[PDB]
């Protein structure tokens, strides 16, 4: 976050 | 030039120069890291130094800034660094690093006291006699924004009460499982506000972005939201900066937009421009190269004036001064 599109899960934990 | 300077593209730090610009132009944290016993540090892994020396570049060079120390001293070198962790956890690597610096010293407690608030978060049971009050304390607010069209609304979502049923039900312990509420409500607020704004998802396997419209007030009235409200203080805050990002399908642009001085004239920082700009430009025209908005920093009316005071260049020590203008010396040749 925010670094979109991305396939990186530890965005916004 | 505009009396404020920007700085340079140098990697992929992506968010990094709307941050540094934020944290900069937080005038009561500029001056508390130039004050802090930096001296006898090692420059190559040094956060708060490198912290201090880009302040102040940010505050006499007439050209832009660079980085490149800064980014080697917190160690985010891997190819895909910048782009797996958050605004939140850069903001939280730099901050907590300077306010360890200031432990045992005069300025100590200036991070907690300017973006750290109290909140509880509450589990009360229905049928049965049992209720569970923690206190949590809090640096930042990651609001929710699908379904939610302002900040009003994002923040009712927050506060709204939410059920624990069957399948779902709280482990009350002596009392077994029961159906519960759990919830949390605001008991303070910090003098300087950052507020993160979720919009993504996730189907293919990707994370996307949620490029609905969401309105956010030049002027946020949070007094609602607290518990119990405070006459002569209300939760009353004033838009500081609003962090974009530009959205085509790959891309990714971040600058910040920044009104310095709180007085509702806005600049624009893409990092080495920094422009004047239209407070229309500003708030209502990052509503939602898709741009879109993602992070917001209020503060307080009430804590304005000292949030933000002046800065003179006799605020910075004259050591901190000898060192610094030494390591540009031993560049320069």
């Amino acid at each position: 976050f925010f670094n979109f599109p991305n396939x990186y899960r530890r965005c916004g934990k | 030039h505009t009396g404020y300077v920007g700085l340079k593209n140098q990697g992929a730090t992506c968010y990094m120069n709307s941050l540094l610009q934020t944290l900069f132009f937080t005038n009561q944290l500029r001056k508390a890291v130039y004050m802090m016993p930096t001296e006898g540090d090692d420059s190559s892994k040094s956060v708060p130094l490198a912290l201090q020396r880009v302040f102040y570049e940010l505050q006499h060079s007439d050209k832009p800034v660079g980085t490149k120390k800064l980014t080697k001293s917190f160690g985010w070198e891997t190819l895909d660094s910048f782009m797996q962790h958050d605004v939140q956890e850069l903001c939280r690597v730099l901050l907590d690093n300077v306010e360890n610096k200031m432990k045992g010293t005069c300025v100590e407690g200036t991070i907690p006291k300017l973006f750290r608030g109290k909140m509880v978060s509450y589990i009360q049971c229905k049928e049965v006699d049992y209720r569970s009050d923690r206190r949590e304390d809090y640096y930042d607010i990651q609001l929710s924004i699908k379904g939610k069209k302002n900040i009003f609304e994002s923040f009712v979502d927050y506060v709204a009460v939410e059920q624990l049923d069957g399948d779902n039900k709280y482990d009350a312990g002596e009392h077994g499982l029961q159906e519960a509420e759990k919830g949390v409500k605001f008991l303070t607020l910090p003098p300087v506000l950052h507020l993160q704004l979720m919009r993504f998802m996730y189907q293919t396997d990707q994370n996307i972005k949620i490029n609905d419209r969401f309105e956010f007030p030049e002027q946020l009235p949070l007094d609602e939201f607290l518990q119990k409200t405070d006459p002569k203080d209300p939760a009353n805050y004033i838009l500081h900066a609003v962090l974009v990002h530009s959205g085509d399908n790959h891309g990714g642009h971040y600058v910040v937009y920044l009104n310095p001085k709180g007085d509702g004239k806005w600049c624009k920082f893409d990092d080495d421009v920094v422009s004047r700009c239209t407070k229309e430009e500003a708030i209502e025209h990052n509503y939602g190269h898709c741009t879109n908005a993602y992070m917001l920093v209020y503060i307080r009316e009430s804590k304005l004036s000292e949030v933000l005071q002046a800065v003179t260049d006799h605020d910075i020590p004259q050591q901190l001064v000898e060192r610094l203008q030494e390591e540009k010396r031993i560049e320069a040749q």
